[PDB]
C-alpha cells in the first residue's frame, strides 16, 4: 500500500492483477469517538442513504449495474465503508464516497424507518451469538467509556438526527478520512481522490472524550439463548507479545471435527465448548480476553477453571516449540487479517489515520519462551480482571472465584 | 486480468492446478475430488461424510495427536468438506510452509488409519450431528429439498446419511469407498495464492504419484436424474420463521442454459430486510416483498450437478398469515420470467453478473475453491474472458425460451419448514406456475 | 475507465414499457382468435351469422346452407 | 417412522414418464 | 364481548347501521342513500303488490 | 394528480416575471375566496391523503406537526357540523398558512417516481 | 373510485328498471317508449335488426314484449338491491367522505344513533312531499298519453318521456345520426365514470374550490336545461340549443373539469405560499 496524499486526504492503494477492486473510506469515527452511544454504528447505517446529488434508490440502482457491492462496519476504532467493484468503474465509486461525506442528506425519516429499523436488525444478528454479547460486555465493564461505549445503537439508549448530524459534522472531514484501495493503481486514485475530496471540510481530528482508564469487575447479562463468559484481563501498556499470547493459548481447533493442540483448546475436553483467546490492540489500551461460549453452564464453568489454570501455567513454563508454534499461528494470523478485505482496510486505516505503521506479516517478532511466560505471568496477576457472564449467570462464575 | 491458471497432469492422472498471486503471503493448497455423497449406495450412504472425520483421526505415521500437533506448528489451518457430488480437504499456511501442507494433505488421504477404536468413537460424534443440524434451517430445508426432488435416488440421500448406517459403517467399507472413489483421475490438487506452479507440480510428484488410478478413467465432471415435483411440510408451530424453498429441476454445470439459468437466477435476485441496500434492488420481487413485508429475505438459488440441478428460491418469513401472498408473488414473478422478460431486465442482470462471476473470487480460499470447483465439474478452468462471452450471448429471447421449458407450467419441489399454516396445498402453489392470463 | 454507468430510461406509462407490451402483443393476438372463435361460436345460430359469415367459407360453407322444403314449412 | 428424510415409499403412485 | 359483535350475522348488521363510524360533519346531502334505501323498499312493497293484481 | 406536478408547476410560474405578476394576484384571491383558512385549516390539510404515498408522507411528519394536524381537523370538522365559522385565533393567518407537508409529500414522491423510472432503465 | 363505479352501474339499472316498468301499463306512452329502447340496439350495426326482433319477441312491441318487460322489471329492481348493497360494501373500505373531503378518521361517531335521527328528517319530509304528490296531485308527474291504450298505429304528437330521462332524449334528439345519438345519449352516463381520472384535483370535492364550484354549478344547471330542452318541441331555436348544451354536457368532463382542476391545484400553493 503506498501511502500517499491528495488534497489533505490520506490515500493508500496497492494494485493487483485482479478484476475486483476494493475502495474504503476508513473515518475516525468508530464507537470510541461517539458522542453518544451507538452513533457511530448509526452513522455507519446512514453511509448511502440520500444524498443531495444522488438518492439512497438511485444509488443503489446504479451500483448494481457496475455490480458493485458495498459493505459497511463499525469498530470501536474506525467506521469502514468498502465498496468492491470492477476496477474500470473506480471513477463512479470515488465520487459516490465523496458524495456521501459532503452532502448526506441526513432526514429524520431515514432514520426513523430505514437507519435505526436496520441497525436493530444488526445488532439482534450479532447478539444471537453470545460470545459477541460477552465480549461486548467485557469491554464495557473494562472502559467504561470510549472503549467502553458500545459499538452498536440500541434502543435503550436512542440516537436522535441531531445527535448523528453533530458527529457527523466532525467525522466527514479531511482530517478523519482514509481511502484505502485494494487492487487499485495508486497513481489514478490520487488523482480521483484530488478532485473529488478537495471541497470536503478540513475540520478537526476526533478525539476520545476523556482519557481511557482500565478498571475491572463483572457483567452479568442474563440471556435465554446460549451462554457465554469471557475473562477479560485490560491492558495498560499495549504489546505485541500479546498476539503472541492469544494465539499460543489459543483454543479454536487447526483441523476440523478435532479438539486443538493449544492449552486453551486442551480445556475443552470432554465438553461441547470453545474457547478463543483474543487480544485487541486500541493504541493506548488492549484487551486481553478468554471467551468461553457453550451450552451448558456446567461445562463452561468447569472450563473457566481450567482457562484461567492455564494461563498461570503458561506464566510458570513455555516451551521452545510452544514458543514456535506462537510464532508461525501468529504470523499466519496476521497474514490472514492482512488478506481479508474488511480487517486489511482498517489495518492501514490504522496506519493512516493514527501512525501506528502496519506490522507486516513477514516481519512479526519472534517470541522467546521467556518473552511470552512473562506475558502471561503479568496477565494471571492483573489487578483489574473483569469476567463477562451471559446466559443463566446464576450458574456461571464470578471474578473472585477465578 | 488475473494471473493465468496453470495445470499440470501427473501419470497417474492427478490434475494439478494453480493460480499464484504474488500480493498475499498465505497459500490455500488442497484437493479438490470429484467423489461425494452421490457416489454412495444405500447401504454405504454416509460413508463419505464418516470418512472426513476419520481423515483427521490420525495415520500410519503420525497419530490423531500428532496430526494436531503438525498442523498447529504449520500455523495455518486444515478444513475439508463433503458434499453430494464433490469433496475436498484443503490446507490454509503460509508461503513456506505449503511443503508440509501438502504432506499432511498427501498423508491422511492416502494412509488413514481407520482404526476401530475411532470408527466407534465417531460413531456417536456423528451420531450427534443428526440432531444439531435440527438447527441449520436453511441445511434442513436443502437437505429435505433435495430428498424430494430427487426421491429415492443418489442425489436424494443426505450426507449424513440414515442413523442406520453409522451405526454399521466398517472400517473395510470406509477403505473400500476410499479406493473406489480417491483415485487419481478424480482429484485436482489447487493451489491459490503464494504457490509456484512448478514447486507445486514437484510436491505432487513427491507425495500423490503412488495414488490408485481407476480402472475405466473417464473426465473430470462425468456423471439418472428423474425430478420429482412434490412437497414436504414440516409444520412447526412453535418455531417463529418459515422457511420454504421452492425448486424446479436446473440445469447441470455443463448444460448449455447453464448462464441462462444464472440470469434468470439474478432477475429475481436474493433480498435481506437486514441489509440497507435491499429495499432499494431492481428486482421486481424484492420491490413487492419489501414493500408488503412479506419476507424476512429470499435467495434465488442454482444448485447444478453433473447431470441435473435445482433452479429455485428460499424465502423465510415471519409475515405468517401472508405466506400465500409471498409464495403467490414470488410464483407469479417467475411466470414473468417466461412472459415479460425483455432486454430491460436480462441486460441489467447481465451487468450484475459480469461483476459478480468474478467478485465472489476474492481471497485464496475462494480463488482455491473456484478453481477446484471448475476443474471437477466442467474439467477446465474457465477463464474470465469465456464466462464474459458465455454471458453476452444469453439474450432477453433465450432466457424466455429457457424459463418456458423449465419453469413455465412445471412440477416444483416444495419444502415448507416451521409455521406454514398459511401455505396452501400443492395445487395451488403450483397453479401459479403458470398465468392464465398468458 | 468507467466515470458514470451508460443508461436511459425507456418511455413508460402506467408501469407498462414498450419492450414489455411487445412482447405481449402475439398474446393479445391469440385471446383476440379466442374471443373472435368464441363469440362466433356463440352466434352461430343466429340466422344472419349463418347467411353473411358461415356459409360463404369454402368447403365448409354447405354446412349452414340448409334450406327448409316449401312443403314442410308453414311460414 | 423417524427420519424425515427418508420420503415415504411413493414407489405406487409415481409415474417414471413424469417430466 | 356484546352479541352484536359476537354473532356473525348481527356482526353484519351491526357493521352497517349501527356501530358503521361516520364522519361526524355529514351535511343533509348525505341523507340520499338512505332516501334512496326508503324509496327502494316504498317500490319493492308497492311493486310486489301491484304485481299481485296486474296481468 | 400528483403533488410534484403542481409544485413544479407552480414555480415555472413564480420564476417567470410576466406570469408572476398576473398570477400570483389572482391566487392569492382565489386562496381567500377559497375560505379554508376560515375553517382554521392550513392549506395542506386540504390535500387527499387517501393514497400510499401521501399516507407514507404524514406518517414522516414531526409528532408536534401531526399532532396540531389532527387538532386543526378536529376543530374543522366540529365547526363544519355545527355551521359555524372559526373567530379570532381560530382563523388562520396568512403568515399561518406554512406548508408544512409539502416537503414530506415532495420527499415521498421523488422516490416513488424515481423507482418508477429506474424500474424502467435500458443499459446501453 | 370502485363505490362510484358500481354506482354508475345502479344508475343505468334504475333507468332500465323504470323504464321497464313505464312499458307495463301499456298505454300509448308506454308502447312507444317500448318501440325506441328496444330499437337502440339497431344502432348496433349487423346484428342490431335482429336483436331488436329478438328483445320484442315480434316484429313489433306486442305482447310478447310486455310480458317479457314484466319478468324483468319484477327482476330488475332485485338486481338493482343487490348492486346497492355492493356499492357500500365498496365503500365500506374508505368510509362515507364528508363536506369538507378531509380524513374523517380523527373523528367518527356511530351509525347510530346520530346518523338514524338524522335520517327520519328526511324520511319525513320525503312522505311529505310523497304525500303531496300522491294524495293531492297524483297525476302531476304523469303523461296523459299514458291514459290512452296502446295503439300501434299511431304516436301521439307530443312524444315527451318521463321527466327523469329528459336529459338523455334531448342528447339523442340533438346529434342527428342514428348511432351517434344512441352513443352520446349512453356515454352521458358512462362518461361519468371518467371523473375519476379527469379531476385533478389534489383536493377532494367542491367546498373548498371557488372556480371548480361555479363550474359545478353551470353544470348542473345545464343538465337542467337539457332536461327543459327535452320537453319543449323540435322547432327552431331549441335544436341548435339543444346541440350547444350537449357539447357542454361533455365538455364538462372532457375539457373544463381537467382544466379547471389543474388551475386550482396551481392557485392553491401559490396562492397560499
Ligand atoms: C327530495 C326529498 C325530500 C327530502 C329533503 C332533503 C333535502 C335536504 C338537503 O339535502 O338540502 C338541505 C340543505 C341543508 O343542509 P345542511 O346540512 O344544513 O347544509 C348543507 C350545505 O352543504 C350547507 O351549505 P352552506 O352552509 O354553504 O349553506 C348554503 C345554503 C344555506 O343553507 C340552508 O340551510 C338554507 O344557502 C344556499 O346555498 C342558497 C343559495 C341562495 C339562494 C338566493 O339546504 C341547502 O343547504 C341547500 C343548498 C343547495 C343549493
Ligand atoms: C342549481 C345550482 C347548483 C350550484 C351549487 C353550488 C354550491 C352551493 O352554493 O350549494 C350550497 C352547498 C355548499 O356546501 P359546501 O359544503 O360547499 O359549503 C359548506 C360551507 N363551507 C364552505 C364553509 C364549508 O353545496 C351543496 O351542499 C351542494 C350539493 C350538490 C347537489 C346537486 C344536485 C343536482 C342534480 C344533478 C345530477 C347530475
Ligand atoms: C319510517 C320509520 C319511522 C318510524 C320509526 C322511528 C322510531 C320511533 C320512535 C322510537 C325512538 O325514537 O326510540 C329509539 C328507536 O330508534 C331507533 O332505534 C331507530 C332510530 C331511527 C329509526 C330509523 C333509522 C333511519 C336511518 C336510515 C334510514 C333508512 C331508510 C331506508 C328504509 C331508541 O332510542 P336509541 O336507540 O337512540 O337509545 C335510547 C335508549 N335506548
Ligand atoms: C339504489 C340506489 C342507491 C342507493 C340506495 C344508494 C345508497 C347509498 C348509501 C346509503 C350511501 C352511504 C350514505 C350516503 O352517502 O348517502 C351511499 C354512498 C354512496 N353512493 Fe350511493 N346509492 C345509490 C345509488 C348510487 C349511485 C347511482 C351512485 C353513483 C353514481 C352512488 C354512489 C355512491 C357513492 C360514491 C357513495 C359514497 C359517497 C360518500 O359517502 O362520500 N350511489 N349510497
Ligand atoms: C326501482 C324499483 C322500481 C322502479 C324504479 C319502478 C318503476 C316503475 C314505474 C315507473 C312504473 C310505471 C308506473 C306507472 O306509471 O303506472 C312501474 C310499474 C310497475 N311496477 Fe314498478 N318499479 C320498481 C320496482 C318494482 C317491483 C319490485 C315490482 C315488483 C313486481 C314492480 C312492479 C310494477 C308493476 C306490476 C307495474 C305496472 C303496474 C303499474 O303501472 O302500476 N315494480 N314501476
Ligand atoms: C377470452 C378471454 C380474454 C382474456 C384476455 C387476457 C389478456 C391478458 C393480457 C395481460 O395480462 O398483459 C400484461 C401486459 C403487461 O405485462 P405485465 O406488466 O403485467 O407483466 O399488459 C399490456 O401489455 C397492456
Ligand atoms: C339491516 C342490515 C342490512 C344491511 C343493508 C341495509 C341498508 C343499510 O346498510 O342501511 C344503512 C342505514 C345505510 N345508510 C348508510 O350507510 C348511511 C351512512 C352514512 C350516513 C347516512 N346518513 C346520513 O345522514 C347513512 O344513511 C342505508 O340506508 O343503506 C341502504 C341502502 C342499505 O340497503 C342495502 O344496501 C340493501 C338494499 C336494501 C339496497
Ligand atoms: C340481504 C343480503 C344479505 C347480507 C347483507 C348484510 C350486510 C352486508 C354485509 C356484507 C359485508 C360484510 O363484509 C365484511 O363484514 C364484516 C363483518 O361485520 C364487517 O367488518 C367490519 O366490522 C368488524 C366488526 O364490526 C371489524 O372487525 C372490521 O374491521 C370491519 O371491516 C365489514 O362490514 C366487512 O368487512
Ligand atoms: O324517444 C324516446 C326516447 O328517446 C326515450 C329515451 C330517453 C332516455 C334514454 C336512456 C337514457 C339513459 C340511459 Cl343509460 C339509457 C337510455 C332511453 C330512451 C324514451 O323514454 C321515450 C319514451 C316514450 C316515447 C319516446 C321515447
Amino acid at each position: 500500500f503506498s501511502t500517499a496524499e491528495a488534497a489533505g486526504v490520506k490515500v493508500a492503494a496497492q494494485d493487483g492483477q485482479s478484476p475486483i477492486s476494493d475502495l474504503s473510506v476508513v473515518l475516525r469515527g468508530g464507537s470510541r469517538y461517539a458522542t453518544v452511544p451507538g452513533v457511530s454504528h448509526i452513522l455507519e447505517k446512514f453511509a448511502f442513504q440520500n444524498t443531495v446529488p444522488k438518492s439512497a434508490l438511485r444509488f443503489v440502482r446504479e451500483l448494481e449495474l457496475f455490480g458493485g457491492k458495498l459493505y459497511t462496519h463499525t469498530t470501536r476504532e474506525h467506521i469502514v465503508l468498502r465498496t468492491q467493484f470492477l476496477k474500470q468503474d473506480l471513477p463512479y465509486f470515488v465520487d459516490a464516497f465523496a458524495n456521501v461525506l459532503k452532502e448526506t442528506k441526513f432526514q429524520q425519516f431515514e432514520l426513523t424507518e430505514r437507519v435505526a429499523p436496520v441497525a436493530e436488525l444488526d445488532l439482534l444478528k450479532r447478539e444471537s451469538d453470545p460470545a459477541f454479547t460477552a465480549l461486548e460486555a467485557a469491554h464495557e465493564v473494562a472502559f467504561r467509556t470510549g472503549l467502553g461505549n458500545s459499538v452498536y445503537a440500541q434502543g435503550y439508549s436512542p440516537v436522535t438526527l441531531e445527535d448523528v448530524k453533530e458527529f457527523a459534522r466532525q467525522v466527514y472531514a479531511k482530517q478523519n478520512v482514509a481511502v484505502v484501495g485494494n487492487n487499485v493503481v495508486p497513481a489514478d486514485l490520487q488523482q480521483l481522490v484530488g478532485t473529488a475530496f478537495a471541497d470536503l471540510q478540513e475540520g478537526s481530528k476526533v478525539t476520545q472524550a476523556g482519557t481511557t482508564t482500565l478498571h475491572g469487575g463483572e457483567a452479568r447479562v442474563r440471556t435465554s439463548t446460549g451462554n457465554a463468559l469471557t475473562i477479560a484481563l485490560p491492558i495498560a501498556e499495549p504489546k505485541p507479545v500479546y498476539h503472541a499470547l492469544a494465539s499460543f493459548l489459543g483454543g479454536p481447533a487447526s483441523m476440523p471435527w478435532s479438539v486443538g493442540a493449544s492449552p486453551l483448546a486442551q480445556a475443552t475436553v470432554g465438553t461441547h465448548t470453545s474457547v478463543k483467546a483474543t487480544y485487541h490492540n486500541y493504541g493506548d489500551a488492549g484487551l486481553f480476553a478468554i471467551t468461553i461460549k457453550g451450552d451448558s453452564p456446567a461445562e463452561i464453568s468447569q472450563v473457566a477453571h481450567k482457562a484461567v489454570q492455564a494461563l498461570k501455567d503458561t506464566g510458570a513454563e513455555v516451551t521452545e516449540e510452544q514458543a514456535a508454534r506462537a510464532y508461525a499461528k501468529s504470523k499466519f494470523a496476521a497474514a490472514e487479517a492482512f488478506e481479508n478485505p474488511d480487517s486489511s482496510a482498517s489495518v492501514i486505516g490504522m496506519e493512516l489515520l493514527s501512525g501506528v505503521s502496519r506490522i507486516a506479516p513477514e516481519n512479526v517478532q519472534k517470541f522467546t519462551p521467556a518473552e511470552l511466560s512473562e506475558a502471561a505471568a503479568q496477565l494471571s496477576a492483573s489487578a483489574k480482571p473483569v469476567v463477562a457472564a451471559v446466559g443463566q449467570v446464576h450458574a456461571l462464575p464470578f471474578a473472585d472465584e477465578l | 486480468v488475473s494471473p493465468k491458471t496453470r495445470t499440470s497432469n501427473l501419470k497417474n492422472g492427478l490434475t494439478i492446478a494453480s493460480e499464484s498471486n504474488p500480493l498475499v503471503q498465505t497459500a490455500t493448497v488442497g484437493v479438490w475430488i470429484d467423489a461425494g455423497s452421490r457416489n454412495e449406495n444405500a447401504y454405504n450412504n454416509g460413508t463419505a461424510h464418516f470418512f472426513e472425520h476419520l481423515a483427521f483421526k490420525g495415520t500410519d505415521k503420525r497419530s490423531q495427536h500428532q496430526l494436531e500437533l503438525d498442523i498447529e506448528n504449520m500455523g495455518g489451518h486444515l478444513n475439508a468438506y463433503t458434499s453430494r457430488e464433490s469433496t475436498v480437504y484443503y490446507a490454509k499456511s503460509f508461503k513456506d510452509d505449503v511443503p508440509k501442507s501438502v504432506e499432511i494433505l498427501a498423508d491422511i488421504l492416502q494412509h488413514s488409519k481407520l482404526a476401530e477404536s475411532a470408527i466407534d468413537r465417531e460413531r456417536e460424534v456423528i451420531t450427534r450431528e443428526l440432531e444439531e443440524v435440527n438447527k441449520q434451517y436453511e441445511e434442513v430445508v436443502f437437505d429435505h429439498l433435495h430428498a424430494t426432488a430427487f426421491m429415492n435416488q443418489p442425489l436424494g440421500r443426505t450426507i449424513l446419511g440414515p442413523r442406520e448406517n453409522i451405526q454399521t459403517i466398517t472400517n473395510t467399507e470406509l477403505r473400500k469407498f476410499i479406493t473406489e472413489n480417491y483415485t487419481a483421475d478424480r482429484m485436482v490438487l489447487v493451489g491459490a495464492g503464494a504457490v509456484d506452479h512448478d514447486a507445486l507440480v514437484e510436491l505432487a510428484e513427491k507425495y500423490f504419484s503412488h495414488l490408485p488410478s481407476s480402472q475405466s478413467p473417464v473426465p473430470l465432471g462425468t456423471p439418472i436424474p428423474n425430478f420429482v415435483g412434490s412437497e414436504v411440510r414440516l409444520r412447526d408451530d412453535t418455531m417463529p420463521v418459515a422457511h420454504i424453498a421452492i425448486a424446479v429441476e436446473g440445469v447441470s454445470w455443463t448444460s448449455e442454459d447453464y448462464y441462462t439459468a444464472l440470469v434468470a437466477q439474478a432477475i429475481i435476485g436474493n433480498y435481506d430486510r437486514a441489509v440497507g441496500t435491499s429495499r432499494h434492488q431492481g428486482s421486481r420481487l424484492s420491490n413487492i416483498v419489501s414493500e408488503n413485508n412479506l419476507a424476512n429475505s429470499f435467495q434465488s438459488f442454482s444448485t447444478s450437478y453433473s447431470d441435473t440441478g435445482l433452479w429455485g428460491i428460499y424465502l423465510t418469513s415471519e409475515n405468517t398469515t401472508q405466506i400465500d401472498d409471498l409464495v403467490h408473488f414470488t410464483l407469479k414473478e417467475w411466470n414473468r420470467l417466461s412472459t415479460s422478460v425483455s432486454n430491460l431486465q436480462v441486460e441489467r442482470a447481465k451487468s450484475q453478473l459480469k461483476a459478480g462471476l468474478l467478485l465472489s473470487l476474492d481471497g485464496t480460499t475462494y480463488v482455491a475453491e473456484d478453481i477446484g470447483r471448475q476443474l471437477t465439474t466442467l474439467g477446465r478452468r474457465v477463464t474470465p474472458a469465456e464466462v464474459e462471452a458465455k454471458l453476452e450471448a444469453v439474450t432477453e429471447h433465450d432466457v424466455r425460451a429457457w424459463a418456458q421449458k423449465t419453469l413455465y407450467d412445471k412440477d416444483i419441489a416444495l419444502v415448507g419448514l416451521g409455521p406454514i399454516e398459511g401455505l396452501y396445498d400443492y395445487n395451488r402453489i403450483r397453479n401459479d406456475m403458470s398465468m392464465m392470463r398468458w | 475507465y468507467v466515470k458514470k454507468p451508460s443508461y436511459k430510461i425507456v418511455p413508460h406509462f402506467l408501469g407498462f414499457n414498450i419492450p414489455t407490451v411487445s412482447k405481449w402483443i402475439p398474446i393479445f393476438g391469440i385471446w383476440g382468435a379466442a374471443a373472435g372463435i368464441g363469440a362466433l361460436f356463440l352466434i352461430e345460430g343466429v340466422p344472419r351469422t349463418r347467411q353473411d359469415i358461415l356459409s360463404k367459407i369454402p368447403i365448409i360453407g354447405e354446412h349452414w346452407i340448409r334450406e327448409i322444403p316449401a312443403s314442410d314449412n308453414p311460414f | 417412522g423417524k427420519s424425515t428424510y427418508k420420503i415415504p415409499d411413493f414407489t405406487p403412485y409415481l409415474k417414471k414418464d413424469r417430466n | 364481548m356484546a352479541l352484536r359483535k359476537k354473532n356473525s350475522l348481527l356482526n353484519m348488521a351491526n357493521s352497517y347501521v349501527l356501530d358503521s363510524p361516520q364522519p361526524s360533519n355529514l351535511n343533509y346531502f348525505w341523507n340520499f342513500g338512505s332516501l334512496l334505501a326508503l324509496c327502494l323498499v316504498i317500490q319493492l312493497a308497492t311493486g310486489i303488490t301491484l304485481a299481485m293484481h296486474y296481468t | 394528480a400528483s403533488i410534484t406536478s403542481v409544485v413544479k408547476t407552480s414555480e415555472l410560474i413564480l420564476k417567470s416575471p410576466l406570469l408572476s405578476k398576473i398570477v400570483v394576484p389572482l391566487a392569492k384571491t382565489y386562496v381567500k375566496f377559497s375560505g379554508y383558512r376560515q375553517l382554521g385549516f392550513k392549506m395542506n390539510d386540504l390535500i387527499i391523503e387517501e393514497t400510499p404515498n401521501m399516507q407514507l408522507a404524514l406518517r414522516r411528519l414531526p409528532p408536534t406537526e401531526s399532532y396540531d394536524r389532527v387538532y386543526r381537523l378536529i376543530r374543522a370538522t366540529q365547526f363544519s357540523l355545527s355551521h359555524k365559522l372559526a373567530t379570532g385565533n381560530d382563523i388562520t393567518k396568512p403568515e399561518e398558512d406554512d406548508h408544512y407537508l409539502i416537503p414530506y409529500i415532495l420527499d415521498v414522491e421523488a422516490e416513488a417516481f424515481e423507482k418508477d423510472a429506474l424500474d424502467n432503465l435500458e443499459v446501453v | 373510485v370502485l363505490p362510484w363505479s358500481i354506482g354508475v352501474i345502479i344508475f343505468l339499472l334504475l333507468i332500465i328498471t323504470a323504464f321497464m316498468g313505464y312499458v307495463l301499463v301499456f298505454g300509448q306512452m308506454s308502447l312507444w317508449g317500448a318501440t325506441v329502447i328496444c330499437n337502440l340496439v339497431s344502432a348496433i350495426p349487423w346484428l342490431g335488426e335482429d336483436i331488436v326482433h329478438f328483445l320484442w319477441g315480434g316484429f313489433s312491441v306486442g305482447n310478447p314484449t310486455l310480458q317479457r318487460f314484466f319478468a324483468l322489471h319484477y327482476l330488475m329492481p332485485f338486481v338493482l338491491a343487490v348492486f346497492a348493497l355492493l356499492h357500500l360494501i365498496a365503500l365500506h373500505t374508505a368510509g362515507s367522505s364528508n363536506p369538507l373531503g378531509i380524513t374523517s378518521n380523527v373523528d367518527k361517531l356511530s351509525m347510530h344513533p346520530y346518523y338514524s335521527f338524522k335520517d327520519l328528517i328526511t324520511v319525513f319530509a320525503f312522505l311529505l312531499m310523497f304525500t303531496l304528490f300522491v294524495f293531492f296531485s297524483p297525476d302531476k308527474l304523469g303523461h296523459p298519453d299514458n291514459y290512452i291504450p296502446a295503439n300501434p298505429m299511431v304516436t301521439p304528437a307530443s312524444i315527451v318521456p318521463e321527466w327523469y330521462l329528459l336529459p338523455f332524449y334531448a342528447i339523442l334528439r340533438a346529434i342527428p345520426d342514428k348511432l351517434g345519438g344512441v352513443i352520446a345519449m349512453v356515454a352521458a352516463i358512462l362518461i361519468l365514470l371518467i371523473l375519476p381520472i379527469v379531476d385533478r384535483s389534489i383536493i377532494r370535492g367542491n367546498a373548498f374550490k371557488p372556480i371548480s364550484k361555479l363550474l359545478f354549478g353551470f353544470f348542473i344547471c345545464n343538465f337542467l336545461l337539457l332536461g327543459v330542452l327535452g320537453q319543449v318541441h323540435i322547432e327552431p331555436p331549441f335544436i341548435v340549443l339543444g346541440q350547444i348544451c350537449t357539447i357542454f354536457y361533455f365538455s364538462y368532463f372532457l375539457i373544463l373539469l381537467p382544466m379547471v382542476s389543474t388551475i386550482e391545484n396551481i392557485f392553491f400553493y401559490i396562492g397560499s405560499l
